[PDB]
């Protein structure tokens, strides 16, 4: 009955690719171009129905979204965890180096 | 709260003046010998 | 009664062995590795940069 | 201080202590299941 | 069996507490001289 | 001064011999059980507790969880011959350090 | 029950305190 | 006579089973002051927040705790250096929660010690003795006011004033050493050579002296029977301990001067023990032990590790895991 | 010699060392809570005492 | 094990054109560095910004790329966001903002390219552990 | 007599150049111990503000505001272990205070380059350091040679004012002895002791 | 008119602005415009407690506690637009500001009941046809009360959520079962209600005042053990601004 | 709190055993002539 949220979420597409509406901001770091302009932009925005919905964002700029559809590949969506986003733990999660 | 302060400042206040008076008193003379 | 001998695995087949408490140890991390001693599973502490859990 | 000259020297001697012994651990004997309970 | 488990310390007590009492009465009256 | 002094100049430096040299055999005792891991490690009573009462803590609790990040931290390096590789996941960190 | 024991050799020595300073054998120059 | 004079007589009187005296009349009431509060919170206190976190940590009997495990847990965080004394607080229930009882203890005993060392001197001074007994007491007090005044107020907190309990004893000590690597510190390093060597020149000079005790006793009796409080003549013969030691060494590594050699008893574990104390004191300030991490480098650039990177991984591991909810930010800068 | 004789080895006994001793220490705090052993504390009473 | 050559031959730009440093500056890298950039970058991680560190492989996604000298020694002139996007001279040390980051005032463009070389040879020489922060001591 | 005031101000020269950034000036002694401490919360609230954090709302682990949270008297003040340095006042960081503590307006909107500097310089100049002078914290590698003036000031002054309590407390129990005839021991002849009655 | 340091260490920091006996004015509303709330105050004066009665047939009252946290309770600089509705009604949606303060109180006998204060999330209207805020003015509305630690918040034996041990490593044998509600961390997320009722208002610069009650639940320590009913009450302030 | 149930037996046996041996021993020399 009583399970580990976090631990359930390493096991959906969280645990392998960067979670639109859950991973914190530091991650968009692994990729070229994403951090911080569009990582800011994407986690404010956020939650996101689909991953294409990322494209739909106000403001962006044609480069960007250029950018953004290079990356797609590396995205994901599952449902916001309260666990995860509250504490604004997408801006800093209490992890460093 | 404020009768507590009030009592306490008036216990140190009286052990630190027996203190100060206390050791005013001739404390040099105050020993086994040269009690001058 | 003895359960019998765990055997892990991880998606791809691989057999995993858990790396064994060693007797100084009053607490010890599960984790697990291929035949080369290669670490391929873990219960992760902090879960924000997790490569190595059981789910995934 | 002078000394007290109320003071008194005590006494068991070993039949007495044979006789409080007994009557200690027959009482124990007794009681002790009810102790438990 | 469900005993009461304080039984032990009473029983341990009520035979020590007097037991030495009367040693300690017995053992200075032999110590004592004539 | 104190209330109570040497009287017998014989039992003081008996007493300065007898204090340190007992004192010493006392830790040589503590460290014969430490060789078989016959430890004071723990108190079972306050394990029962904190493993129940996530809310119960003491400064017992707190070295025990100090003696964990020493050994995690520690053994890889101290003990070579054990080949640990102790992925950083698995570390036991507090918040943030 | 452990409070209890803890505090009763607590007071045990507090007392022995006051009987070792107050009630002691008084030291004598022969 | 006059009332005054009279009250000063009793107060100063050299005939009182216990000597009051002018640091008395201050160390009387504020010892007793700090007793009751401790007895009574060691007991009975509910958890107090230390790290200013609502995190309360009980450190009462009543409360779970024993012998080992129970303090008087150091006041909140969240106050830091601040004076907070009963009538601060909206209750007691509130001065309970935020480790009120910590500092009305600890100021109290600071206060009442040093007054203990005063009354020493007074002491003397009134017996005519010398007067430097309380010179060698100041060692243990100086340890005192570095644990529980001088390193708080380095690191900005009575939070991290020493806990009064065995357990937190240790919490501080080990801490410590991850924040401030006592241990590769030369005066920690002075401080365990007065007690290792005053320890040693204890077991010394107890062991000199009993060997060389005159015969004054039968076999059925103990030697101790063999010297009267009070007798004129020495009980031992200092030429046959000095015979003895002077062969054990050589001849000039031993004492045949008593004053020299009980001199050199005062003045070894006294200034050791300074150090020690100066030691916590200054690494209150954060100037901490040698740090030789990495210290040794291959040809290469290969970082070749010695003992004092070990120390560091473990020190390490302290750092990281305690007061595992307290830090939000990467370096822990006080 | 007791000590690392009931261990895995001579590896485990202190190195003569100055820093070796203080990681023998602190290895003995992580490892066996050796400040929580009563011997070990009334060894610390007879030194400061 | 030695500081050979082949360890001191870095890549110069992003077209795989290589440098060969002496071993004189590599030792001028390692002091400039220590000079003006450890107080922020010791071990090659960013003390008042641990998401981003100096690690070769973080170097090459940066926008532009920074895994090559004349990356490095352009950052040092002009530092930009990871994305590039935005111009940090003002609270970033570099030649630009000398002015308020006095430090960087008498640094020519031999220290510069020393400094890179040092940020580009100490992961080839100390693998995780540079950029990999405590955990790594 | 001296020898006591000395040592009393020996403390007090300890305390100035720990907390005082008025007279010794941190921009020639680096900052205080609380003024780093501060500069670090501040740091990473800028950062974290940058990429978009409500650092106002911002809920840390244990309930208390991650960057921001209130005193035990109620004003606005940084969070984390920094709480106990709330006392702290500085140039850099006065601007963004306001009647109640530190404003959330001015931070949103007011905090210049400059300000952002000046944390990450006193953040990276904390006063902490080995013996054999290498900066931070005890567990940190070779590297930076630094230990701040304000340790070095500290650290010798309260020695030194220790040592001269100690000398206050030598040579006034030493005059005391002198000035009443004993301080050369007990006259054999005239042993005060010998004449007083016994305690019990 | 104050500065810092004619405030600090009084405790009024901890106090929402008042308003004048004398302020009892109307603040206009136009339709064509649009408004926010520049800062919002709460400053809690009660912290009440629902009993939890083993005779679950009796009445459960809301009962006293003791604050031992100290003056560490207001919420303040609470910002979001203030929304007229097409029946004239007004919709507060708090965007911004401190909106939380983690408190503990004490139930008679010692009990300690920590919660988080909070208006997370709130969003408060009005009755309908607001053509002037006055003191009959009121707003009703929902929070959302997140856990009161948040996810990496550790137990004393390390445990927790997001980060921790996942058992009691203490107990290394013992049988998981029973201790799997302190073992296994879980999040809380539930809704909290509050009435602000308008006592003054200046209709000349946009401020309002009143007195406030919300109904929330405490502490539920990561789900280790069933939350408390919390009623809190005290007074409000806010500044409304044409945006 | 879970303690051992012999814990309290185990001490108040530790402390009367070897105490009433001293106080036996002591009140034995006391009666003995002067
Ligand atoms: C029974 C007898 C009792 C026995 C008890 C013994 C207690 C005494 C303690 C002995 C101390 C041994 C010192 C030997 C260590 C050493 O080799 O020390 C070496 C150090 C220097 O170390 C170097 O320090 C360097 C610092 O690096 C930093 O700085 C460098 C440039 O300087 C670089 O920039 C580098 O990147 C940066 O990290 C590096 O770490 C080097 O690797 C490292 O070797 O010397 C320094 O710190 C200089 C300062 C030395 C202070 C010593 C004071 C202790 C004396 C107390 C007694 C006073 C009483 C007075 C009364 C008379
Ligand atoms: C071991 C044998 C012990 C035998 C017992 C006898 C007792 C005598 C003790 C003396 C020990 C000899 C050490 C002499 C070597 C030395 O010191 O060598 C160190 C230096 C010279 O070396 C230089 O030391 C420098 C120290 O860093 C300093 O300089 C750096 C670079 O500019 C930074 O600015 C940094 O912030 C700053 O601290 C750098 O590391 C340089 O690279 C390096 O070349 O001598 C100096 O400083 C001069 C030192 C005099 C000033 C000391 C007063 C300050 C101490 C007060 C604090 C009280 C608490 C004491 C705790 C213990
Ligand atoms: C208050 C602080 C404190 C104090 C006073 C002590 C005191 C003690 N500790 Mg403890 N320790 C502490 C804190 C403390 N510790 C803490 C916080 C920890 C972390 C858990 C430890 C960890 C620890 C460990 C691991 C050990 C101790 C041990 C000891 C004992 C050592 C006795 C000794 O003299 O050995 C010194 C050695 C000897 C006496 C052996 C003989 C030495 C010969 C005679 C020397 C010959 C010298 C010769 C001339 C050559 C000189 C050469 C020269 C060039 C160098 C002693 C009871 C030891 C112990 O318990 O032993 C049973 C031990 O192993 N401690
Ligand atoms: C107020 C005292 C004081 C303070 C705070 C400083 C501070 C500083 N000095 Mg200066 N200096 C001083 C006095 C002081 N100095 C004196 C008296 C001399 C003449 C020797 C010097 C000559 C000097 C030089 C040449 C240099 C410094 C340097 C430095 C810096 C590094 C210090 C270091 O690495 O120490 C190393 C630590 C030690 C040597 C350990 C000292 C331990 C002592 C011996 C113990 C003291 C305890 C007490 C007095 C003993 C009492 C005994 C008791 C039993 C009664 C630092 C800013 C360096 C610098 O960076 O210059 C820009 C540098 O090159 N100093
Ligand atoms: C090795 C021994 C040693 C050394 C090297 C130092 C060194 C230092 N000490 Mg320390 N001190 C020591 C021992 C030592 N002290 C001892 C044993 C004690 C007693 C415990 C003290 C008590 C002490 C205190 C209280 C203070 C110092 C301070 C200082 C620093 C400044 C000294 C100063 O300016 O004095 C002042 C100089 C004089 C009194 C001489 C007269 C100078 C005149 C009046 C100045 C006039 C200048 C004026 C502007 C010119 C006007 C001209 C105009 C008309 C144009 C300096 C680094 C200060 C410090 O920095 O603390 C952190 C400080 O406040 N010391
Ligand atoms: C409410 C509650 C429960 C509160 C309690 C909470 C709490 C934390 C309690 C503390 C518990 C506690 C005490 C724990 C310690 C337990 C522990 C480790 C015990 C060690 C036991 C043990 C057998 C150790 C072995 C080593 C050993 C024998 C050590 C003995 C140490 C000892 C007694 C040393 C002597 C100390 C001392 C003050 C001596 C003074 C002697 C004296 C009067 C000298 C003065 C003097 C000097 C002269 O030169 C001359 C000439 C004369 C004439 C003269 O007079
Ligand atoms: C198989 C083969 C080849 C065999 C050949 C063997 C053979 C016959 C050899 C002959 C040749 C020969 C001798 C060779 C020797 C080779 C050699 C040099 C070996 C080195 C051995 C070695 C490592 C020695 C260590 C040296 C050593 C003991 C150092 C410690 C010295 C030291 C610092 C001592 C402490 C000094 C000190 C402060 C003492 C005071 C202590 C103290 C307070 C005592 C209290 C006290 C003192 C009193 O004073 C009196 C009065 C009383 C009352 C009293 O309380
Ligand atoms: C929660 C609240 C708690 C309330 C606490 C209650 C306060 C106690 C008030 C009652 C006073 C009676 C007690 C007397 C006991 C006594 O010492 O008498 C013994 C002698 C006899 O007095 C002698 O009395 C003689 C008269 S006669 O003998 O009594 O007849 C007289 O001739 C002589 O001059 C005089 O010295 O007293 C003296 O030697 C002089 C006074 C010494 C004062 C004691 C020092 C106390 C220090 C404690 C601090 C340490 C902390 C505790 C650590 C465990
Ligand atoms: C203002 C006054 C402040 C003082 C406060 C009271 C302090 C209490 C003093 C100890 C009294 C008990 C002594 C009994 C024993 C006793 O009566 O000793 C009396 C004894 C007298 O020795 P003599 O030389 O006269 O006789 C010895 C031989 O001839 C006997 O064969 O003194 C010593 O032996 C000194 C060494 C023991 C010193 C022990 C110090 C005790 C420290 C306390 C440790 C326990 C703390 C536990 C905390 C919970
Ligand atoms: C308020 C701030 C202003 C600064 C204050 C400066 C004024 C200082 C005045 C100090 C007055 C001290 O006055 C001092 O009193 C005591 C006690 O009465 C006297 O003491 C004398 O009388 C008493 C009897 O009553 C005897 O016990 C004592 O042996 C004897 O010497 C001193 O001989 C006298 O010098
Ligand atoms: C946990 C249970 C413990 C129970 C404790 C019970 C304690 C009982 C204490 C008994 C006290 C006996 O008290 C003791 O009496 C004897 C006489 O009998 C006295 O002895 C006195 O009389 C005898 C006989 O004439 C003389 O030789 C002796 O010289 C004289 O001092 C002791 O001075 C006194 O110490
Ligand atoms: C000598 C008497 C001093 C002891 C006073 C103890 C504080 S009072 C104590 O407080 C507890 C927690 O609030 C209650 O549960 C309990 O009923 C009450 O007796
Ligand atoms: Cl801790
Ligand atoms: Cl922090």
């Amino acid at each position: 009955e009583l399970v580990n949220v976090v631990d359930e979420k390493l096991g959906t597409a969280y645990g392998e690719k960067i979670d639109l509406n859950n991973t914190n901001i530091a991650a968009f770091i692994q990729y070229r171009g994403l951090y911080p302009t569009l990582a800011k932009l994407i986690v404010k925005n956020a939650p996101y129905e689909s991953v294409e919905d990322v494209l739909n964002i106000p403001g962006l700029t044609e480069r960007q979204k250029q950018i953004l559809r290079e990356n797609l590949e590396h995205f994901t969506v599952t449902e916001v965890e309260t666990a995860l986003v509250e504490g604004g733990d997408r801006y800093n999660n209490g992890l460093y180096k | 709260m404020e009768t507590l302060k009030i009592t306490v400042y008036i216990v140190v206040t009286f052990f630190v003046l027996l203190f100060v008076f206390g050791f005013l008193s001739g404390d040099p003379a105050r020993n086994p010998k040269r009690k001058d | 009664a003895w359960k019998g001998h765990a055997v892990f695995r991880n998606k791809e087949g691989e057999e995993l062995f858990v790396r064994r408490m060693p007797a100084f140890f009053e607490s010890f991390p599960v984790i697990l590795t291929d035949k080369n001693g290669v670490v391929k599973a873990d219960i992760p502490f902090r879960r924000a940069e997790s490569k190595y859990s059981f789910e995934q | 201080m002078e000394p007290n000259p109320n003071r008194q020297p005590v006494e068991l001697n070993r039949t007495s202590l044979y006789l409080g012994l007994l009557l200690i651990l027959v009482l124990a004997l007794l009681f002790s299941s009810y102790f438990f309970n | 069996m469900e005993v009461n488990q304080l039984g032990l310390i009473a029983t341990a007590l009520f035979v020590l507490v007097p037991s030495v009492f009367l040693i300690i009465l017995y053992v200075q009256t032999e110590s004592q001289q004539k | 001064i104190f209330g109570i002094a040497f009287s017998n100049k014989r039992w003081l430096h008996f007493f300065m011999l007898f204090v340190p040299v007992t004192g010493l055999w006392m830790s040589a005792i503590g460290v014969v059980g430490l060789a078989l891991n016959l430890r004071s490690y723990d108190f079972i009573s306050q394990e029962i507790r904190a493993a129940e009462d996530p809310e119960f803590e003491t400064f017992y609790t707190k070295n025990l969880l100090l003696n964990e990040g020493i050994r995690a931290w520690m053994a890889p390096q101290d003990q070579p011959h054990e080949n640990f590789v102790f992925p950083e996941e698995v570390l036991p960190r507090g918040n943030a350090l | 029950m452990e409070t209890i024991t803890y505090v009763f050799i607590f007071a045990c020595i507090i007392a022995l305190f006051f009987f070792a300073i107050f009630f002691r054998e008084p030291p004598r120059i022969t | 006579a006059n009332l005054w004079e009279r009250f000063c007589n009793w107060v100063t009187s050299t005939d009182n089973r216990l000597y009051v005296g002018w640091f008395g009349v201050i160390m009387i009431p504020t010892l007793l002051a700090a007793t009751i509060c401790f007895v009574i919170a060691f007991i009975a206190a509910p958890p107090v927040d230390i790290d200013g976190i609502r995190e309360p940590v009980s450190g009462s009997l009543l409360y779970g705790n024993n012998i080992i495990t129970g303090a008087v847990v150091p006041s909140s965080n969240a106050i830091g250096l601040h004076f907070y004394p009963i009538w601060e607080a909206a209750s007691l229930d509130e001065w309970l929660y935020n480790g009120g009882p910590y500092q009305l203890i600890i100021f109290h005993f600071l206060l009442g010690a040093s007054c203990y060392m005063g009354r020493q001197w007074e002491l003397s001074y009134r017996l005519g003795m010398r007067p430097w007994i309380c010179v060698a007491y100041s060692a243990p007090l100086a340890s005192a006011f570095a644990v529980f005044l001088i390193y708080p107020i380095g690191q900005g907190s009575f939070s991290d004033g020493m806990p009064l309990g065995i357990s937190g004893t240790f919490n501080f000590m080990i801490v410590f050493q991850a924040e401030h690597n006592i241990l590769m510190h030369p005066f920690h390093q002075l401080g365990v050579a007065g007690v290792f060597g005053g320890a040693l020149f204890c077991a010394m000079h107890g062991s000199l002296v009993t060997s060389s005790l005159i015969r004054e006793t039968t076999e059925t009796e103990s030697a101790n029977y063999g010297y009267k409080f009070g007798q004129e003549e020495e009980t031992y013969n200092i030429v046959a301990a000095h015979g003895y030691f002077g062969r054990l060494i050589f001849q000039y590594a031993s004492f045949n001067n008593s004053r020299s050699l009980h001199f050199f008893l005062a003045a070894w574990p006294v200034v050791g023990v300074w150090f020690a104390a100066l030691g916590i004191s200054t690494m209150a300030f954060n100037l901490n032990g040698f740090n030789f991490n990495h210290s040794v480098i291959d040809a290469k650039g290969n970082v070749i590790n010695t003992w004092a990177d070990i120390i560091n991984r473990a020190n390490l591991g302290m750092e990281v895991m305690h007061e595992r909810n307290a830090h939000n930010f990467p370096l822990d800068l006080a | 010699l007791i000590y690392p004789l009931g261990q895995s080895s001579w590896f485990f006994a202190p190195s003569f060392g100055v820093a070796a001793i203080f990681r023998f220490l602190l290895f003995f705090q992580g490892f066996h809570n050796w400040t929580l052993n009563p011997f070990h504390m009334m060894g610390v009473a007879g030194v400061l005492g | 094990a030695e500081l050979t050559p082949e360890v001191l031959t870095v890549p110069l730009n992003s077209e795989g054109k290589t440098i060969t440093l002496t071993e004189k500056q590599y030792l001028e890298g390692k002091r400039l560095f220590q000079y003006a950039c450890a107080s922020c970058h010791v071990g090659g991680i960013t003390k008042t910004n641990p998401s981003l560190d100096l690690r070769t492989e973080t170097l090459a996604l940066a926008t532009p790329p920074r895994d090559n000298i004349e990356g490095l020694v352009d950052y040092m002139k002009n530092p930009t966001t990871y994305d590039g996007e935005q111009e940090i001279a003002e609270v970033h040390p570099s030649l630009r903002s000398a002015d308020i980051f006095p430090k960087m005032r008498n640094l020519t463009e031999k220290d510069l390219v020393a400094i890179a070389g040092h940020i580009l040879v100490e992961p080839k020489i100390l693998g995780d552990k540079w950029g990999g922060g405590k955990v790594y001591y | 007599y001296s020898l006591g005031a000395l040592s009393m101000m020996g403390f007090i020269a300890t305390c100035f150049v720990w907390f005082n950034n008025t007279v010794y000036p941190s921009e020639f002694y680096g900052p205080t111990g609380p003024e780093a401490s501060q500069a670090q919360a501040m740091t990473f609230l800028i950062r974290d503000q940058k990429l978009g954090a409500n650092v106002g709302s911002a809920q840390g682990p244990t309930g208390l505001g991650k960057y921001l949270m209130r005193s035990p008297t109620g004003e606005i003040i940084f969070g984390g272990e920094t709480m106990r340095f709330w006392d702290f006042r500085g140039p850099w960081l006065e601007p963004l205070r306001g009647p109640n503590g530190l404003d959330l307006n001015k931070i949103k909107n007011d905090i210049q380059p400059w300000q952002e500097r000046r944390a990450a310089e006193y953040m990276t100049h904390a006063p902490l350091g080995s013996l054999n002078s290498v900066g931070g914290v005890a567990t940190e590698i070779n590297s930076v040679n630094f230990v701040s003036p304000r340790s070095w000031l500290a650290t010798s002054h309260f020695v030194l004012a220790f040592f001269f309590l100690v000398g206050h407390l030598w040579h006034a129990g030493r005059a005391r002895a002198a000035a009443a005839g004993f301080e050369k021991g007990i006259d054999r002849e005239s042993e005060p002791v010998l004449s007083m009655p016994s305690l019990d | 008119t104050l500065t810092y340091d004619d405030i600090v260490g009084t405790g009024l920091a901890n106090k929402c602005p008042t308003l004048d006996d004398t302020a009892r004015g109307a603040y206009p509303i136009d339709s064509s415009q649009t408004y926010r709330i520049a800062r919002l105050c709460l400053q809690p004066t009660t912290f009440l407690v629902k009993e939890e009665p083993k005779n679950k047939r009796q009445e459960a009252e809301f009962v006293p506690t003791k604050l031992v946290t100290r003056e560490t309770t207001s919420l303040d600089q609470i910002q979001g637009e203030l929304k007229v509705n097409s029946d004239g009604s007004l919709t507060f949606v708090e965007e911004d500001g401190i909106d939380f303060q983690p408190v503990t109180v004490q139930m008679a006998g010692g009990e300690r009941i920590p919660l988080l204060f909070t208006v997370k999330n709130l969003v408060a209207s009005t009755q309908p046809n607001v053509t002037s805020i006055t003191t009959s003015t009121d707003f009703k509305g929902e929070f959302n009360v997140p856990s009161y630690r948040t996810a990496n918040f550790l137990d004393p034996k390390g445990r927790g959520l997001a980060s921790g041990y996942d058992s009691a490593i203490a107990l290394p044998q013992a049988k998981e079962e029973e201790l799997a509600r302190a073992n296994v961390k879980r999040f809380s997320l539930t809704k909290g209600q509050i009435s602000l009722n308008v006592a003054k208002v200046d209709g000349r610069t946009g401020e309002i005042a009143g007195t406030f009650e919300s109904e929330q639940l405490s502490d539920d320590d990561m789900g280790a053990h069933e939350p408390h009913e919390v009623k809190i009450q005290g007074v409000f302030y806010a500044s409304i601004e044409p945006a």
